[PDB]
């Protein structure tokens, strides 16, 4: 949150082109998207161990 | 073989310990950029 914390933060406008949370619903009303969605949730969340 | 051996006649060891380090870079670097590529598949543990 370092952004938000410099001295002129009160003379600033932002500028935000993407928002959160997101919609699930929009992810998942594709059609026949059920197997997509586990390949991308194993590869943007699976660890590594021993 | 021909062609570096006579090369190397003047002078053996100090034209083979030049010439040593640009064989070996050539057959490292051969074939890292064709489009299609051959491998074999390989498969171990999460460590690499």
């Amino acid at each position: 949150q370092e952004v938000l914390t410099d001295f002129r933060r009160q003379d600033t406008i932002w500028v935000l082109a993407l928002q959160l949370p997101v919609n699930p619903q929009v992810v998942w009303d594709v059609p026949r998207s059920s197997i997509a969605n586990l390949i991308m949730n194993i590869a943007t969340c699976l660890p590594t161990g021993e | 073989l021909r062609e570096f051996f006579i090369l190397c006649l003047p002078h053996p060891k100090k034209i083979n310990n030049v010439l040593r380090a640009p064989y070996s870079w050539f057959v490292k670097m051969w074939g890292v950029g064709a489009d299609p590529i051959v491998v074999l598949q390989s498969t171990a543990g999460d460590d690499r």
